[PDB]
């Protein structure tokens, strides 16, 4: 049906604006819907921020006191948001949602993009594998890891075996320290397939344009 | 502003049973044309709120008629039929009748099963990192339940508290049981100056703890 996606940038620093895009497919913007933007910060708190409707009326939540814009461009089937002034407050994850005007039905959400607000630097991550000791190999299953350290800002993006090993998979939230995120994940698999089948974990930092591809290999010869 | 007050906080629900929410708010959302703004929404973990049930009574697009919505005037519930694994998450309600248009805080349902013990399992730092001056030792503690656990990390059998940092998964709907991850991080130079490192997982499924050790410079 209708599809919505968030994008723009990820990381703005204060006193500076956020501008966000929501693409629509499967609908017309200038039919039937209102166009909302939602954003939603720690501890489920979920903030309506305000809507462009199919005709191009608005509104906006006073909570967001002169700093917003909600425009549209309907050449090209999308949306907009523009939040001036920004502070670390208004770091949150950002998503668009067409709700009917008619009755609040068929709420169809973008997939929500992360927005930081900081000054700190964009750093890439450095991506280490975690091999599993030789006496936690001879068991019937085996758990290997990867560790995603040093970089900034949020997301990264970690698969394994490029998302063709998915069951037993683990990863865990990143935990943030001086400016800089840490991530692990854990595969765990039957023991007699490995080091046969190999196991690669992939990491992807689009804000550094940065990927890696770290094969897991034994300790011990290899 | 209208506020819409979720009770209970949290439920916990074994896979079969029903479950009830409550969203109070503060006006009446009935409008002027004898509708109820008033929807429910599931977010699932790492995804976006989706919709459930709309104009106050109504099952929303495509969902199953396992959610009910019920209720009028200011006092709304969202009843589970029966429960399965993957209607865990969090549950927020929302009216459109009182502009700004607000959501209540949401309601975490987590499913009830059995006890489970934790797979613990510890790693090195890799000839990578030590490269770099740091030194991170890592030790998972997947799939138990509830939720519950303690970590304790010992150097040389003595334990250590500072450079620990924990991070916690979400409850897995594909066996309902949780995971966390521990990272014990030290420089590079430290690190090679002690020997065995431990991870001590502490959990109510047994009074003594899940140790797991590896010597420095051995397999």
């Amino acid at each position: 049906r209708v599809q919505l996606q968030q994008s723009g940038p990820g990381l703005v620093k204060p006193s500076q604006s956020l501008s966000l895009t929501c693409t629509v497919t499967g609908y017309s913007i200038t039919s039937d819907f209102a166009w909302n933007w939602i954003r939603q910060f720690p501890g489920n708190k979920l903030e309506w921020m305000g809507y462009i409707n199919y005709s191009g009326f608005t509104s906006h939540n006073p909570s967001l006191k002169s700093r917003i814009s909600i425009t549209r461009d309907t050449s090209k089937n999308q949306f907009f948001l523009q939040l001036n002034s920004v502070t670390t407050e208004d770091t949150a994850t950002y998503y668009c949602a067409g709700l009917l005007w008619y009755d609040g039905g068929a709420g169809s959400w973008g997939q929500g993009t992360l927005v930081t607000v900081s000054a700190a630097k964009t750093t890439a991550p450095s991506v280490y594998p975690l091999a599993p000791v030789c006496g936690d190999t001879t068991g019937s299953s085996v758990t290997l890891g990867c560790l995603v350290k040093g970089y900034f800002p949020e997301p990264v993006t970690l698969t394994w075996n490029s998302g063709s090993l998915s069951s037993g998979v683990h990863t865990f939230p990143a935990v943030l320290q001086s400016d800089l995120y840490t991530l692990s994940s854990s595969v765990t698999v039957t023991s007699s397939t490995w080091p046969s089948q190999s196991i690669t974990c992939n990491v992807a930092h689009p804000a550094s344009s940065t990927k890696v591809d770290k094969k897991i290999e034994p300790r011990g010869p290899t | 502003d209208v506020v819409m007050t979720q009770s209970p906080k949290t439920i916990s629900v074994t896979i079969g049973q029903p479950a009830s929410i409550s969203c109070k708010s503060s006006q009446r959302l009935l409008n002027s044309n004898g509708k109820t703004f008033l929807n429910w929404l599931l977010q699932r973990p790492g995804q976006s709120p989706k919709r459930l049930i709309y104009l106050g009574t109504k099952l929303d697009s495509g969902v199953p008629d396992r959610f009910t919505g019920s209720g009028s005037g200011t006092d709304f519930t969202l009843k589970i039929s029966r429960v399965e694994a993957e209607d865990l998450g969090v549950y927020y309600c929302w009216q459109g009748t009182h502009f700004p248009y607000t959501f209540g805080g949401g309601t975490k349902l987590e499913i009830k099963r059995a006890d489970a013990a934790p797979t613990v399992s510890i790693f090195p730092p890799s000839s990578e990192q030590l490269t770099s001056g740091g030194a991170s030792v890592v030790c998972f503690l997947n799939n138990f339940y509830p939720k519950d656990i303690n970590v304790k990390w010992k150097i040389d059998g003595s334990e250590r508290q500072n450079g620990v940092l924990n991070s916690w998964t979400d409850q897995d709907s594909k066996d309902s049981t949780y995971s966390m991850s521990s990272t014990l991080t030290l420089t590079k130079d430290e690190y090679e100056r002690h020997n065995s490192y431990t991870c001590e997982a502490t959990h109510k499924t047994s009074t003594s703890p899940i140790v797991k050790s590896f010597n420095r410079n051995e397999c």
